[PDB]
RNA sequence: GUACUUC
């Protein structure tokens, strides 16, 4: 659902490189290897932490009972 | 007058039948509706069934069968039918034409890939 | 055995020891003599031509040859004929 | 090297496609359920339930009033009734009509309830006139992604606007605010003789063998009845029927030569006849026909055979009184013996039934290995929605049974004026129950 | 052995009938045959002192099937295609008209 | 439990205060016993740990 | 009935089955198997059958295993010679896969059976009514998509992968041999590198997880629910995880596994979790 | 015709009863009376043979 | 072994292979009480049984 | 009462 900040095993500040990672995939054409490492992620657990996220919050936000449609 | 159909029989044809004691016998085959009953002029007769006809579609095979059914012979018009009997009248080898479409086979060049 | 009120069982079993002078080539003789053989197991085929003309029946019962049925199932005419005349009929 | 999707996944998370949704395999996963309940509306003849009430039979009853030996013979006029049309169209509600939503349906803690319209073809005196009438029979519960719910041809983006799932699956009922699913049912092969060797036939069969072969016909509306054939050590062979809670043993002859005219060598000719060498055919066939002539020597043609069938089975299906043995006999017959051939199927019905019993002789002669009631050789799968339609067809006739019982109950207490009045049709139509939805 | 065809027609007059196996063919009474003209459908009936003929021609599926017949001698060795409408029949009797009220 | 069939119940919640640490810095959050493979034979977890190691390395 | 049979190959999954009493009772359908839910109105199956050379039903007058009884669904048309059944057994295959035949539906059941070994009554079966099951399969001659049912694979042999295919003793090939697995089994990576007692033991686990039921929470009124928040998609996965949109429903997560007996608090059936992981919300759900 | 131990009739299309269970040299049909029989049917003979299926033994296994 | 039997016209049709098969599986050449088959097995631990 | 699940 939400971006898991402060990875349980590593502990790095990881809840900030999400939108930066998305921008690297949007208008930079860099692949997963050199871009995810360029963010500043060097340990194994922090590599899989950001890479595995599913960001299901977009599906959890398409239903608002306080707004017409 | 059962049933209430269209029209009773009025036209007949005479069959030249001698009844020889080598012997003039009947010839019946089986064929579908989409056939060449009018545009075909030749048909090869052979031994135990192994043959093939050659027309536009070109997939046929004349089958034979050894092993009943009575056939009426209209000797004249007023009765339009008789009973075929020599001593009724049996048969020997009924014909049934089939359509053996040649199945394209054995291409073991693209399915067997390293 | 424990609870079903043990009675005549599907496959009854009994073990019989033997002396030291008897041999295996003599034990099989008692095996064939004691082993009960069905009367129907000495027939090749059962062909019968039922006639009518007053019902009439004829029964022709093919058997094996002497070396087959008499050497395999140790029976002969003095027992096979007595059972086919006193029990089968 | 199957790299996962992040840009495509982010795009489909931002907005679903306005066109046909992606990954259609998930939509095809419920093709059995969606296609099953949707089959009763599409196709010819209005679907399953429409052709079912088409081939449902017409039932009549008399009254206690005279007209004016033959005068006293006629005991009363004829009133006719039969279910002509049945149709579910669309769920709606009111205080014009307004449209309901499934999300609001389970939020209301109720079931998704539409409405069912019934069209009655009321007749009198063999069609002298018809009192047309249409009455609703409550609401019919419908699942999602069906022909009744509005989620059939709705875009997935509009599904998000309707408080639904972006990839909604559907195909499951909802009742009393909780969801619910109909379990798929397992049956055996349809329209195929099944060989079975089971000692259970010896329990209910007094001195009968363990052989057996069965046939499960199927009507066009998928309702069926099981017709099996046993084996008799004496030499004969008998069917068994299946009614409410009753079994009917019957010899093969009195129902084989009773459909139409077949009493000739066509029976023995239908038997294997390439060679007359083996006599296992002769002893069984002669003993079978001898077992038919020894019982009733005055039964030779299908007419009198059908008279005896209608006579013994006159008061079993409640077909009375004007339906004589020649009507009730053919009626119960075509409904009891391999109904899958349908009406006018007597042209080759003897050929299919003879092939069934001849496979029994081939099963007892010892050249056909028995099948298995649990193997996938004869594994059929009722998708649940078809069973739901069969329950509808079955539990609709109870209204017909209740209105004919209401008429024959009102005729007991008298004071039943002629039924040619519309207000009399109404006063007799309100006494019968009409809530099928519950 | 290729062979040619000589005789063709447009209206049939011959018929093959299937009653059962082993018909002694008494041949003592002429039975009538009613025709039609869909296409390729015929019927026939007859009457006797204990027998009545009743035969139809595959009313279910006959319009998509046709049989022919011919003849050949050792000198001729050729056949003549003649339309033979096949017919299945069932010998009927009269033991009707009995019913219980 | 995983997708390979092996199951397990949480015995006692224990922090990184005494668990074996790696030379890199990562702390193993969950620990499974190697004494189940002789009988349960869940080597799928072995081949998928190497595959998962490369799939995340 | 509890035990399975090899005839269930590719029809019902031999892997998805619970433990205990429901063993062998309930086992859902295959992966890509189809179910014909309507009768295709053909009215031409006999129109091409007896035209191919099949004798009619009213003028055959035979029986026994020496003749192949061709059986349409419900209706019969007659029996022919066994050699005719052999040629028709492959002729109907070619005309079925060929698209120029308007009178032959793709979802047509066709079966052939030899008469030897005292098998059941031979013939030529034809079906396709309701309650009928299908599954995809590839036909080698003029390679094209095809489907079979519960009677085809009984007699005629199939090839699972284009490496065991050999000459003139095969008729059909399978595209991906994992289509026999279920949704849980095919999603399980390297299901071939485990045991069947582990596949039945895990079938209940995957079918008892605590994943996301669907994004309808604020508009659902069912009795009880469960929801996680650390839903992560597995790194290793099959192409069906994406083909089924399973990414839309995250059910678990990924953690580092350390195979080691250092804990001592576990013996071949227990587990231990990091307190720091629980502080981050290791499998935190409500 | 005549097949096995039973003779059929064509004038009414059915089969007749046993000439021994009823009076001899004169038998009738079941639905209509006809001039019958000619009292020259046949000498009735028929053959039955066991298919050798339910006869298991050790020598039946060695003959294979 | 061939034997011929006669019978009157009271019964018309009977089963031959069945009524003979029953008696074929009911006649016993020699009746040894409560035993039908014996086997000479292999001696276990030198104890011939 | 009917169905479902835990070793
Ligand atoms: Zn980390
Ligand atoms: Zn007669």
């Amino acid at each position: 659902m939400i971006v898991p900040v402060r990875c349980f095993s590593c502990g790095k500040v990881v809840g900030d490189k999400w939108e930066s990672y998305l921008n690297l995939l949007q208008e930079d054409e860099l692949d997963e290897g050199t871009a995810l490492s360029r963010l500043g992620l060097k340990r194994y657990c922090c590599r899989r932490m950001i890479l595995t996220h599913v960001d299901l919050i977009e599906k959890f936000l398409r239903y608002n009972p306080l707004e017409k449609r | 007058s059962i049933p209430d159909g269209f029209k009773k029989c009025k036209h007949l044809k005479n069959f030249p039948l001698n009844g020889d004691n080598k012997q003039q016998q009947v010839w019946l085959i089986k064929f579908p509706s989409n056939v060449d009953i009018s545009k075909l002029k030749s048909l090869p007769v052979d031994f135990e069934s192994s043959t093939t006809m050659t027309i536009d579609k070109h997939d046929y095979k004349i089958m034979d069968d050894t092993d009943n059914m009575t056939l009426l012979v209209p000797s004249e018009s007023k009765e339009s039918l008789k009973i075929a009997s020599t001593a009724p009248l049996q048969f020997d080898k009924v014909f049934s034409v089939s359509e053996t479409a040649k199945i394209p086979a054995i291409d073991y060049s693209k399915v067997r890939v390293p | 055995i424990v609870m079903t009120a043990s009675a005549a069982i599907k496959t009854p079993q009994m073990t019989l020891p033997i002396w030291n002078d008897v041999s295996d080539e003599q034990a099989d003789t008692f095996c064939k003599s004691i082993s009960k053989v069905l009367l129907s197991e000495v027939i090749d085929k059962v062909i019968v031509t039922e006639t009518t003309g007053a019902r009439s029946y004829v029964i022709h019962m093919r058997f094996f040859d002497n070396n087959e049925y008499s050497e395999e199932y140790d029976v002969s005419k003095e027992e096979l004929q007595n059972v086919i005349s006193n029990q089968f009929i | 090297t199957a790299d996962f999707r992040t840009l495509e996944r982010e795009s489909r998370f931002i907005n679903p496609p306005k066109d046909k949704s992606a990954f259609p395999l998930l939509q095809e996963a419920v093709q059995p359920h969606i296609g099953s309940f949707n089959a009763l509306t599409e196709g010819p003849d209005g679907g399953l339930l429409n052709l079912g009430v088409k081939d449902i039979g017409e039932k009549v009853i008399f009254d206690g009033k005279p007209l004016n030996i033959s005068n006293s013979g006629y005991l009363g006029n004829k009133l006719s009734v039969s279910v002509e049309q049945v149709s579910i169209a669309k769920p709606m509600s009111n205080d014009v009509e307004r449209k309901v939503y499934p999300s609001e349906s389970r939020q209301r803690l109720t079931s998704y309830r539409g409405k069912l319209l019934l069209k009655l073809k009321w007749s009198v005196n063999n069609g002298e006139e018809n009192l047309f009438e249409v009455r609703d029979c409550g609401g019919l519960p419908v699942m999602l992604q069906s022909n009744r719910c509005h989620l059939n041809k709705m875009s997935p983006y509009e599904l998000v606007q309707h408080k639904e799932e972006s990839d909604e699956i559907g195909g499951y009922f909802i009742v009393n605010g909780i969801e619910k699913l109909i379990r798929m049912l397992i049956v055996q092969r349809r329209n195929h003789p099944m060989a079975i060797i089971r000692p259970s036939f010896a329990n209910r069969g007094a001195s009968y063998s363990h052989y057996g072969i069965q046939i499960r016909s199927v009507r066009p509306d998928q309702t069926s009845q099981t017709n099996v054939l046993h084996y008799l050590n004496d030499g004969q062979v008998t069917f068994r029927f299946s009614w409410r809670k009753n079994e009917y043993l019957v010899p093969v002859v009195m129902i084989l030569k009773a459909l139409c005219h077949t009493s000739d060598r066509e029976i023995f000719d239908g038997i294997i006849g390439n060679d007359v060498k083996d006599s296992f055919l002769t002893d069984r066939l002669e003993l079978l026909l001898r077992g038919f002539k020894k019982r009733y020597p005055h039964l030779q043609n299908r007419t009198q055979v059908l008279q005896y069938l209608g006579d013994k089975f006159r008061v079993v299906f409640q077909a009375s009184p004007d339906q004589s043995d020649l009507e009730v006999g053919q009626e119960v017959l075509d409904r009891i013996v391999l109904v899958h051939l349908g009406k006018d199927g007597s042209q080759d019905k003897f050929r299919m039934l003879l092939f069934m019993i001849r496979k029994l002789y081939s099963l007892v002669a010892g050249e056909c290995s028995p099948d298995n009631p649990d193997a996938t050789q004869h594994q059929e799968v009722l998708l649940g929605g078809f069973l739901y339609g069969m329950i509808l067809k079955e539990k609709i006739d109870e209204y017909l049974q209740n209105i004919i019982a209401q008429v024959r109950m009102d005729i007991n207490r008298g004071m039943a004026i002629n039924f040619k009045d519309k207000r009399y049709m109404s006063r007799v139509l309100m006494r019968v129950n009409e809530n099928i939805g519950s | 052995s290729e062979i040619e065809i000589e005789s063709v027609q447009d209206q049939p007059s011959v018929a093959v009938g299937s009653f059962f196996k082993g018909f002694r063919a008494p041949s003592d009474t002429t039975f009538d045959l009613y025709k039609k003209k869909e296409k390729d459908e015929f019927v026939l009936h007859g009457e006797n002192e204990r027998l009545e003929y009743e035969g139809y021609t595959d009313s279910s599926s006959q319009a998509s099937n046709q049989y022919v017949v011919g003849l050949f001698n050792p000198e001729k060795k050729s056949i003549q295609l003649y339309k033979a409408p096949v017919l299945v029949s069932k010998v009927v009797s009269k033991s009707s008209k009995n019913l219980r009220g | 439990s995983s997708r390979h069939g092996q199951k397990g119940v949480c015995s006692r919640k224990w922090p990184t205060i005494d668990m074996p640490f790696s030379e890199t810095g990562i702390q193993p959050d969950i620990i499974i016993n190697p004494h189940a493979f002789p009988s349960r034979m869940t080597i799928g977890m072995f081949v998928e740990s190497l595959a998962g190691k490369a799939g995340a390395l | 009935v509890r035990k399975l049979l090899p005839e269930s190959w590719g029809f019902l999954c031999p892997v998805h089955t619970p433990d205990g009493s429901p063993c062998g009772l309930l086992n859902h359908f295959a992966h890509k198997c189809r179910i014909s839910t309507q009768q295709s109105d053909v009215s031409r199956i006999p129109s091409i059958l007896y035209s191919l050379g099949v004798a009619p039903a009213s003028h055959t007058f035979a029986a026994g295993p020496s003749l192949c009884c061709v059986q349409i669904d419900g209706k019969i048309i007659g029996w022919v010679s066994h050699e005719q059944g052999k040629i028709i057994a492959d002729t109907l295959r070619y005309w079925k896969v060929e698209g120029k035949t308007p009178g032959l539906p793709i979802d047509l059941e066709i079966g052939y059976v030899p008469p030897s070994t005292r098998g059941q009554y031979p013939g030529l079966y034809l079906f396709g009514g309701h309650s009928r099951m299908l599954r995809p399969v590839r036909y080698l001659p003029l390679d094209k998509e095809d489907i079979v049912g519960p009677f085809e694979q009984v007699y005629m042999n199939i090839a699972v992968t284009p490496q065991e295919i050999q000459n003139n003793v095969h008729t059909h090939v399978e595209f991906t041999p994992t289509n026999i697995l279920s949704i849980l089994a095919n999603l399980t990576p390297f299901s071939d590198f485990n045991q069947s007692p582990r596949n039945m033991y895990q079938c209940q686990m995957g079918k008892q997880t605590m994943g996301t039921p669907g994004v309808a929470l604020c508009h659902r009124s069912d009795n009880k629910l469960y929801r996680l928040q650390t839903g992560q998609t597995p790194i290793v996965k099959a192409n069906l995880y994406d083909d089924y949109g399973m990414d839309n429903f995250p059910n678990g997560f990924n953690a580092v596994v350390a195979v080691i007996s250092y804990t001592g608090y576990d013996m071949d059936d227990a587990m231990i979790i990091n307190k720091s992981a629980d502080e981050r919300g290791f499998g935190y759900g409500t | 015709s005549v097949v096995g131990s039973l003779i059929f009739c064509l004038d009414c299309g059915d089969l007749l009863e046993n000439p021994n269970a009823v009076l001899g040299s004169n038998v009738e049909c079941s639905q209509c009376k006809a001039i019958y029989p000619k009292s020259q049917f046949s000498n009735l003979k028929v053959v039955t043979t066991t298919a050798d299926d339910a006869f298991p033994s050790s020598l039946r296994a060695k003959k294979s | 072994c061939e034997f011929k039997l006669e019978l009157a016209a009271d019964t018309e049709k009977l089963l031959m292979v069945n009524i003979v098969e029953e008696i074929c599986r009911k006649s016993i050449i020699r009746q040894i009480p409560h035993i039908d088959r014996c086997v000479h097995p292999e001696p276990e631990n030198g104890k011939r049984v």
